[PDB]
């Protein structure tokens, strides 16, 4: 039987991660540029 | 487009050396999919899960190795044995620990 | 096969020595000689031939 | 700074801490700890041997590719000094014998070499030179341990003025001298003790604290030209602290006086060993010299280091002197020592 | 927002399992350091049972509380059979690492690192 | 009968494609699709609370037989809200033929335990478990298998960086190996290897 | 070789060495590339 | 087809039961297996007298690796890089630039022969012939550092292997 | 030039060796029996 | 040709040497600097140039399959030679 | 002596050679396959090429095919004896290991 | 080979076998170390017409997975049942 | 194209010209796509590129020793589909599999050129555009370059 | 005095070198050719060479194959378990530097951040002739020991 659960979804202290990267690191989200040789 | 050419035919022929050149540096692409291939390995049943994202790296490849299964094995055939017996069921399994572990 | 298969020492050694039935070989996983041991008939390169 | 000696990295292994170091006497004792933690940064290590390769090897596995080097070198042979020390920004010198040898007595390793090696580095146009001496160090002491110490203090002061010379109380460590030279005594029967060790206080100082301190001095601009006294937190009577010893190391404690002069009687018997002495008349001397108390000397909390209690790192050092009966009691099962207030 | 549950229904029933954990841990403890023997006190392993719970203190997912839990139970079953040796269990206190300054100015000298 | 060219094989492919629909015919309350691939592969993608119902019924069903789980494996795929894909490999030496069961789960919710069905399962699941995080529930002993003790993280997850965050060295102050963040002395170096014209057509992705 | 001898190049090494390995002699690694970044140097005189 | 290793029903006959009793209490089958041993107690043994003998090689022999030349004593490596890209362990490293005559030119050429796995990929990628796996396996060293070679180590290996680089390469071309 | 590659015989190859080959030898148990009754008895003439 | 710079240290091919003052010359103490003395830079200039008829000419740097890929020269420019791009050859078109 | 229970702790020689593969073309990734039954090496290589054959719809040609089943059976050759002889070495009988060893 | 005709004899006797036949050292049978130059073959596709590479393109007749079903008559088996092994001649029984 | 050959002739060779310290002329790899002829009369504005002769020895060039310095000329590099125009601070330095890309802002001028910085093992290789429909293109300065 | 401590280092050397008993450890790919190594063809023992299983009886340790970081703890042990004297060889890639797995998360990039190491052997495999080239290095090494002429010296 299905819960409800109400909070975003946080996997940070189930990841291993150290706290180093996951706060002190800034994330890019792009799409990659036309390498422009080709 | 997946073998390389001869080395002689690489040194003569434009299309050779191309070839040549971009199967050493990127490789070839592989369409996208993916496979689970066996063959009778001395071992046992050894496969590979095999995905292709269509790019000349594999996105997956699970290795199936038969020492894997045979092992875990081990216990379930070592009941009401001796110490001793148990080294020989280690050995008629015919483990090799680097297809085990990977 | 002079110094293992007829020595009665070998055979004491390896003989009912890790039992495993046919049924359980399967359920289990395993292949290769670990299923042909049994008695399963079964062999890649003869039922899934390549090459 | 020359470039490659600008530091980079996160501290580690492969980083590049920016010190050069020659550590003289590194194939000891307290060098094993210096050249652990400078390897542990990324440090260059220059380590002039005396002894065989094979005794070296512990070294090896300190350092990153390339950043241990290993010389020859000769205490009397000022031209393998320059050798060594010539491309470093700091060199530290831990030479020292417990024991004087047919080929080398006190004065040999606590004054002409230490004198050498300043004199020397001095001329190659090192930066920074850091001594170690002793706390004890006297002219006037009955010891000649000591009385060396004092006179190769004051010539490495002269020669290299800008020295930092660091004067350690005796230091505790699993490979120690002290503690283990305490518990080895249990061989023997009872614990021969001059005045039954009513008489003399100890301010005995951890390893890794003392490694700790010489690492700080070295990266201090401050510590240039000081004088530091590395002593321990607490201070201890002889005996209690050897009553602590076989209480740690469970062993039966059946200590009885002996007086000064037959114990010097034992330490010339011990003497006559070809190999490492067990004891001395000197270490004997050593052993029941007071610590002096130098409030006017920097301290080991000036270069930013806080002194570890005795009693967190006994068992470390004694636990492989119990017997099997005893070799899983925790390190609360002893009430610490009675210290002097 | 209707989700399999793992074990814990809702934050109530994950926090007695957090407790279950945690009594476990701290029983345990006083063994640790005698089979290992572990130069450090039973009050140290304690106060290090306690730092590793009070990190995880602000989740409110009972699903990320049970994996919490998942992994802090195998983690005790590796320590009781003496699967763990001495570097596993001594691998909490990073005994070796030199203390990494964390204000402003300090990292601005040592490097780039924010 | 072109030399280079991989032959291809009709009378399976439509052998496959008949059991194909009469798996999803048997079982409408899990199978979600089901496909044949241009070298003779049938898989069965099955909603997750499926797979002891689906697994059971292909290894016990008298037209289907598949008494040997070859290989149980997890595919990471970050992009999809359940990035997790499992892969069942299962073997009827009977019919002497493959079928490839495939489920999907996320980070927080857990798969039921295929050992009751194949006992082959076990250590496969704690593969699974152990590389890439997914809970397997009612798993008789579930717990790292590969991973060294203490290790932390799931190392085949795609966002898990190849060196990993620790290493190991001996120290001798400690008497002991101790772990330390990694540094490496020359870091791994990417390669852009991708082209930026098109390959295969067939598989063009509409706009 | 002393029937089919190798074809000779003023290149090759006219003495053979043996392994120098543990030997003054031993190869030591070092990078073999110039200095990438160059430094600004102060003027000699002062003004300020 | 299949066939049967064990499945032989043993006959039951006054002298064959008798000869199973011989076996039994007068071990002749153990004896039977100390005659194969005193047999190879008498045959030359196969071990051959390093150093001064060598196990057989071939001319594709995967060994140490080196950096070729034309006859003329220019390099053959025009840093194209292909050796660098199929490494599978990563194990070259290059940096080039115009010489000071304006050939293409490598300033860096490391091998990490702790990382290199001896495949020969590196070998099959060069389109000149430049960087080989010669012969040689004796190699070994006291320290890791000796085992980093840059490029005026792989440069000596080649003018000191050369002799029979070439003549390995003359007999194993005509396969490539 | 006509292609060379490495090729069988153009006969073929010899027969080749692989079922197993365990010899008979031996005396019968009668006569290995018979001969150490007969060393008996000797020994306790 | 190996150069000796002021500290001593033999100059590389690819004209690397510490400079007085770089502590990372302690490695060669009581060791040797491996140093390649056949600079390949000075070898192919003593080579020859091969005077040709043609306007155009093909390299593959002798040895057929045991040279570099086969390529063609130009030879119109007289002020200057035609050099291989791959092995340093040069030539030059007679009259 | 009895045993009651096995527990095979692996992971000793785990290599994460899976994860490592993803890293690296197709190519590159083969000579990962040597080294995992490191005792039947030239099978390793047959599977994964294969695999990847059949991703590719390419076919090898008939005498590397026949060279692939000749070397996988001088392959299956090597890891018997391996098997046996070890097994037997373990077992106590140490002399076949050297006997089959020089095969 | 090089065995006196005695010690031939005896290890011959102990084994069982003629050892001499079959002997496990390696003598002058064996391929001379220096071979000729081989001449090896090229593929079908060494062709200088009616060639084109468009009509021996494996890569490009794959084609993506055939949908049987997505949710977005006779029993069947996976495929024919398998034939029961026969025995060998050979030699069935070992 | 196909994966062979059939072509048993020689091949043509064309001698190189200069045109600058910027862009290096290897023009035995030129395939006469007109790129850069065009680039130069419609975009720099320049008509000091075209062809001269005709069939097979129809030759890209200027005819004269002249160098193309336009302050737009470095972006025929990369519109030149082969090697045949390349860039002379870059020749021989990397290949391009072993750059990483950092897509950053131009700062020579006040206009934002979009670009992207090709750096390897810690050091910076080349500046190469990057598209922005409204600001630069795909064209960048020399300075920029 | 010089003489006599120079001819008991020969002795005592000469005795070391020629009875070397490698610890019966081996790891991953590289201990198949150190089994070859024992095999006929090149047949340690006739150097005086001999596996021993306990490290109380061994002087040797072989680091042949991969070191895990999983494994490290207890390949360290048994080293530290071995009386000393004691000698150390990493053989392969893996053991000399992590080899084809030195990027990864699980393998100790060389058994020389473990283990000091006397001598490597390079090769992914090194041939068992290799490996042998490997061993007599050891040998050499060990002959050249000055342990007595040092302490005579102290
Ligand atoms: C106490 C016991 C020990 C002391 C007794 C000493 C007795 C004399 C030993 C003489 C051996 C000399 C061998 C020889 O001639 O080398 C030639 C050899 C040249 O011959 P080759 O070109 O190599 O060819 C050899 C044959 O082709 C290939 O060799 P082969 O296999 O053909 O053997 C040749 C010859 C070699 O045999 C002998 O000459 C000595 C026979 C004494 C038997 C004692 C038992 O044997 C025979 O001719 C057959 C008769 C030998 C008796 C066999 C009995 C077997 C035992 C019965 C089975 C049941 C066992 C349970 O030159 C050498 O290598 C010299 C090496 C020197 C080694 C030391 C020799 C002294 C041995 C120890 C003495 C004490 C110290
Ligand atoms: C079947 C029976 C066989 C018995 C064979 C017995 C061996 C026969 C060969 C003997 C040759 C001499 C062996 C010397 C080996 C010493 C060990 C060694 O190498 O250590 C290096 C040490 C050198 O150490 P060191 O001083 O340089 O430094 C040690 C400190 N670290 C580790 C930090 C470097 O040698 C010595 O200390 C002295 C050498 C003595 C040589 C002469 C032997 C006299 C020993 C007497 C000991 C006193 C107790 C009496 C014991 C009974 C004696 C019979
Ligand atoms: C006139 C009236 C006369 C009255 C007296 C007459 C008596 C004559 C008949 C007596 C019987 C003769 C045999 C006596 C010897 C003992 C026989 C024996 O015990 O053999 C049986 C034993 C077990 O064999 P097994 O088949 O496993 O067990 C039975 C199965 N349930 O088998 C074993 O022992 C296995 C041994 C394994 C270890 C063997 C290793 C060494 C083998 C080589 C040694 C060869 C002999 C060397 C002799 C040296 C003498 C100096
Ligand atoms: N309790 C303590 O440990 C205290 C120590 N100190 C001082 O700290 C320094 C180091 O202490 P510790 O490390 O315990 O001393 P150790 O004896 O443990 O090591 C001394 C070092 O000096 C070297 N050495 C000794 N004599 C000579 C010589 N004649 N020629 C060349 N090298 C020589 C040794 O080299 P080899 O190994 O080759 O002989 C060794 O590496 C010494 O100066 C000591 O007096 C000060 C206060 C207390
Ligand atoms: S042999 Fe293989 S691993 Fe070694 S350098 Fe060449 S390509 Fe790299
Ligand atoms: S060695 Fe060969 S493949 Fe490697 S960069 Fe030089 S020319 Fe290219
Ligand atoms: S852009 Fe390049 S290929 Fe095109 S005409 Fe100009 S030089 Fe030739
Ligand atoms: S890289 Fe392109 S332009 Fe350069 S030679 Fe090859 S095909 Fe021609
Ligand atoms: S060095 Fe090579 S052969 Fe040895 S374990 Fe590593 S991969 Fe296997
Ligand atoms: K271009
Ligand atoms: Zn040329």
């Amino acid at each position: 039987q299905l819960i409800t659960v109400d909070e975003k979804l946080d996997i940070t202290t189930i990841t291993g991660v150290p706290e180093e990267h996951i706060k002190t690191r800034k994330a890019r989200i792009f799409v990659p540029a036309r390498n422009n040789m080709q | 487009k997946v073998s390389p050419p001869k080395r002689a035919e690489m040194k003569t022929s434009m299309e050779s050396l191309i070839h040549h050149f971009k199967l050493y540096t990127e490789g070839y692409q592989v369409p996208p999919g993916a496979t689970y291939t066996a063959i009778e390995a001395p071992k046992g049943e050894f496969g590979v899960y095999l995905v292709s994202d269509g790019s000349s790296r594999p996105y997956r490849c699970k290795i199936k190795a038969p020492g894997f299964a045979h092992l875990a094995g081990l216990d379930k055939m070592s009941k009401g044995h001796m110490l001793a017996d148990v080294v020989a069921i280690i050995g008629t399994q015919d483990i090799v620990f680097g297809e085990v572990d990977r | 096969e002079e110094m293992l298969t007829n020595n009665r020492i070998w055979r004491n050694r390896t003989v009912d020595i890790g039992i495993v039935t046919a049924e359980d070989a399967l359920n289990y996983g395993f292949s290769g000689v670990m299923l042909r041991g049994s008695g399963i008939q079964w062999d890649l390169r003869k039922t899934q031939p390549y090459d | 700074l020359h470039h490659a000696v600008i530091p980079h990295g996160k501290g580690g292994r492969s980083s590049v801490s920016g010190i050069v170091a020659t550590v003289f006497g590194a194939t000891g004792f307290l060098g094993r700890y210096v050249v652990n933690h400078l390897g542990r940064m990324g440090s260059q290590v220059i380590v002039p041997h005396r002894c065989e390769p094979y005794d070296t090897m512990h070294l090896r596995p300190m350092g990153d590719l390339g950043q241990i080097i290993f010389m020859d070198w000769n205490g009397r042979d000022k031209d393998s000094i320059r050798r060594a020390v010539e491309h470093s920004s700091v060199v530290i010198n831990l030479v020292g014998r417990e024991w004087e040898t047919q080929n080398f007595d006190f004065e040999d390793v606590f004054v002409k070499i230490p004198q050498a090696i300043a004199q020397v580095s001095k001329e190659a146009g090192v930066e920074k030179f850091i001594h170690i001496s002793h706390l004890n160090a006297d002219i006037k002491s009955s010891s000649k341990y000591l009385r060396s110490k004092a006179v190769g203090e004051k010539e490495v002061r002269e020669t290299f003025p800008e020295a930092t010379i660091i004067k350690p109380a005796e230091i505790f460590g699993r490979e120690d001298r002290f503690l283990n030279y305490f518990a080895n005594i249990r061989w023997f029967g009872g614990v021969p003790l001059i005045s039954l060790g009513k008489k003399t206080v100890k301010q005995p100082v951890y390893i890794v604290d003392v490694t700790k301190g010489i690492i700080n001095a070295i990266k201090d601009p401050d510590a240039r030209g000081k004088t530091f006294a590395f002593v321990g937190p607490s201070r201890y009577l002889l005996f209690d602290l050897v009553q602590y010893v076989f209480a740690v190391a469970h062993r039966p404690f059946l200590p009885y006086p002996l007086p000064h002069f037959a114990y010097r009687w034992i330490g010339r018997l011990f003497e006559i060993s070809p190999f490492e002495p067990w004891t001395t008349r000197d270490k004997v001397e050593r052993i029941h010299t007071t610590d002096k108390i130098l409030p006017h000397l920097p301290g080991l909390e000036d270069l930013g280091v806080e002194a570890t209690p005795l009693e967190l790192k006994a068992i470390e050092v004694l636990r492989r002197h119990r017997t099997y009966r005893w070799l899983s009691s925790e390190i609360e099962d002893v009430q610490p020592a009675k210290t002097i207030p | 927002t209707s989700v399999k549950p793992i074990f814990s229904r809702d934050m109530n029933e994950a926090k007695r399992r957090v407790r279950e954990l945690y009594r476990a841990w701290y029983r345990e403890v006083p063994n640790t350091v005698h089979l290992f023997q572990l130069d450090i006190s039973v009050k140290q392993g304690r106060d290090k049972v306690r730092e590793m719970f009070k990190k995880n203190a602000h989740i409110t997912d009972p699903r990320v509380v049970d994996l919490l839990v998942i992994k802090g139970k195998m983690e005790l079953e590796e320590t009781i059979k003496v699967w763990k040796q001495r570097t596993h269990v001594m691998r909490f206190f990073h005994e070796t690492e030199a203390p990494r300054p964390k204000d402003f100015l300090s990292k601005f000298y040592v490097g780039h690192d924010p | 009968t072109r030399p280079t060219v991989r032959p291809r094989n009709d009378v399976a492919h439509k052998q496959l494609s008949a059991f194909g629909e009469y798996v999803a015919e048997i079982l409408p309350k899990y199978v979600q699709q089901v496909q044949v691939s241009c070298f003779n592969e049938l898989e069965i993608c099955i909603h997750p609370d499926g797979v002891i119902p689906v697994l059971t019924f292909l290894r016990d069903h008298s037209n289907a037989q598949f008494k040997s789980l070859a290989d149980l494996t997890a595919v990471d795929i970050p992009t999809r809200q359940n990035r997790f894909e499992i892969v069942y490999n299962l073997l009827s030496l009977r019919f002497n033929s493959r079928i490839r069961v495939k489920t999907y789960t996320d980070e927080l919710t857990p798969i039921e335990s295929s050992v009751p069905v194949y006992k082959a399962a076990n250590w496969y699941e704690r593969e699974i478990w152990d590389m890439f995080g997914v809970f397997f529930a009612n798993h008789p002993d579930l717990r790292r298998i590969l991973t060294d003790y203490g290790f932390e993280g799931h190392p085949f997850r795609k966002d898990f960086p190849l060196s990993g965050y620790v290493e190991l060295r001996y120290d001798d102050e400690v008497k002991r190996v101790v772990a330390e963040p990694v540094e490496l002395a020359q870091e791994f170096r990417k390669f852009d290897l991708n082209s930026p014209w098109e390959a295969f057509p067939a598989y063009r992705q509409p706009p | 070789p002393t029937v089919k001898p190798p074809t000779a190049r003023k290149f090759i090494w006219t003495n053979h060495k043996f392994n120098l390995s543990g030997t003054p002699q031993q190869y030591v690694p070092y990078s073999t590339t110039r200095k990438k970044i160059q430094e600004w140097v102060p003027p000699s005189t002062p003004y300020k | 087809t299949y066939k049967y290793v064990n499945l032989r029903e043993p006959s039951m006959d006054m002298k064959s039961v008798t000869d199973r009793a011989a076996q039994t209490l007068l071990w002749t089958e153990l004896i039977r297996g100390l005659g194969m041993t005193l047999s190879y107690l008498f045959r030359e043994p196969a071990t051959i007298n390093y150093p001064f003998e060598k196990g057989p090689l071939s001319p594709r022999f995967r060994g140490e690796h080196a950096l070729r030349r034309y006859p003329s004593g220019e390099e053959r490596c025009i840093a194209c890089k292909l050796c660098e890209a199929v490494c599978p362990a990563q194990a070259i490293t290059i940096e080039a630039e115009p010489r000071a005559d304006g050939s293409r030119r490598t300033t860096r050429y490391d091998i990490d022969m702790t990382k290199c796995i001896y495949c020969g990929f590196c070998q099959e990628a060069c389109p000149v012939d430049a960087i080989v796996e010669g012969p040689n396996f004796e190699f070994s060293t006291e320290t890791h550092e000796e085992l980093l070679y840059n490029k005026e180590k792989l440069l000596n290996n080649g003018d000191k292997w050369e002799a029979e680089i070439a003549a390995n390469i003359q007999a194993d071309y005509l396969y490539r | 030039s006509k292609v060379k590659q490495d090729m069988p015989p153009v006969g073929g190859y010899g027969p080749i060796d692989y079922k197993r080959n365990l010899p008979r030898r031996g005396l019968s148990g009668y006569s290995m029996f018979a001969v150490g009754i007969g060393a008996l008895l000797f020994g306790y003439w | 040709g190996v150069r000796t710079s002021p500290t001593g240290e033999k100059v590389t091919h690819t004209g690397q040497v510490y400079d007085d003052g770089d502590y990372r010359k302690v490695r060669f103490v009581g060791r040797q600097k491996e140093v390649n003395e056949n600079f390949a830079i000075d070898l192919i200039a003593e080579q020859p140039v091969s005077q040709v008829g043609s306007r155009v000419i093909s390299c593959d740097g002798g040895g057929g399959a045991l040279g570099h890929p086969r390529v063609y020269i130009n030879l119109d420019k007289e002020t200057k030679t035609g050099t291989c791009g791959y092995c340093g050859l040069q030539f030059r078109q007679q009259h | 002596e009895m045993v009651r229970k096995c527990d095979p702790h692996i992971g000793l020689l785990h290599r994460g050679t899976e994860k490592l593969i993803e890293y690296k073309t197709y190519l590159q990734a083969l000579p990962y396959f040597d080294r995992l039954d490191y005792v039947s090496m030239m099978c390793n290589e047959q599977a994964y090429s294969l695999a990847v054959e059949k991703l590719l719809n390419i076919r090898p040609p008939p005498r590397a095919q026949w060279i692939r089943v000749l070397f996988g059976e001088i392959t299956r050759l090597l890891n018997h004896i391996m098997a046996v002889t070890t097994h037997a070495l373990d077992i106590g009988a140490m002399t076949p290991f050297f006997w089959m060893f020089e095969e | 080979a090089s065995a006196t005709r005695f010690i031939q004899w005896l290890r011959n006797w102990a084994s069982g076998r003629d050892l001499q036949a079959k002997l496990q050292l390696r003598y002058q049978e064996i391929s001379k170390r220096t071979q000729p130059p081989p001449k090896l073959p090229v593929g079908p596709s060494h062709k200088l017409s009616n060639n084109y590479y468009c009509t021996r393109d494996g890569r490009r007749e794959a084609m993506p997975p055939s949908i049987v079903m997505s949710s977005q008559k006779k029993a069947v088996s996976p495929a024919p049942p398998i034939k029961r092994w026969e025995l060998s001649q050979d030699e069935p029984y070992l | 194209g196909s994966d062979r050959s059939r072509f048993l002739e020689g091949k043509r060779a064309v001698e190189d010209k200069n045109i600058g310290p910027l862009v290096k002329t290897i023009m035995t790899r030129c395939i006469q796509c007109t790129r850069c002829i065009r680039f130069a009369s419609e975009i720099a504005g320049v008509d000091d590129l075209g062809t001269t002769g005709r069939g097979n020895d129809m030759q890209v060039g200027t005819y004269i020793e002249k160098m193309f310095m336009s302050e737009l000329s470095g972006n025929i590099i990369d519109i030149c589909p082969v090697g045949a125009l390349t860039s002379k601070p870059y020749a021989f330095t990397a290949r391009p599999w072993e750059t990483r890309k950092t897509e950053s802002i131009d700062v020579m001028d006040a206009v934002g050129s979009n670009i992207v910085v090709s750096t390897r093992t810690g050091e910076v290789m080349r500046i190469l555009p990057r598209m922005h429909e409204d600001i630069n293109e795909e064209w960048i300065s020399d300075k920029t370059r | 005095g010089e003489y006599v401590v120079a001819k008991l280092d020969d002795l005592i050397n000469w005795a070391r070198r020629s009875s070397l008993w490698p610890m019966t450890f081996g790891l991953a790919c590289c201990a198949v050719e150190m089994m070859h190594m024992a095999a006929p063809r090149y047949d340690m023992d006739r150097f005086g060479v001999v596996f021993r299983a306990s490290p109380r009886q061994s002087d040797v340790m072989i680091v042949a194959g991969t070191l895990t970081n999983k494994m490290a703890p207890a390949l360290r042990k048994v080293y530290d378990q071995m009386p000393e004297p004691r000698y150390v060889v990493s053989m392969g890639s893996c053991a000399n530097g992590g080899g084809y797995y030195h990027y990864s998360y699980s393998v100790v990039r060389g058994c020389d951040r473990i283990v000091p190491v006397d001598i490597y052997v390079p090769g992914c495999p090194p041939t068992a002739e290799a490996l042998l080239y490997g061993i007599l290095q050891l040998q050499k090494k060990i002959k050249r020991e000055k342990r007595l002429r040092i302490w005579y010296r102290r």
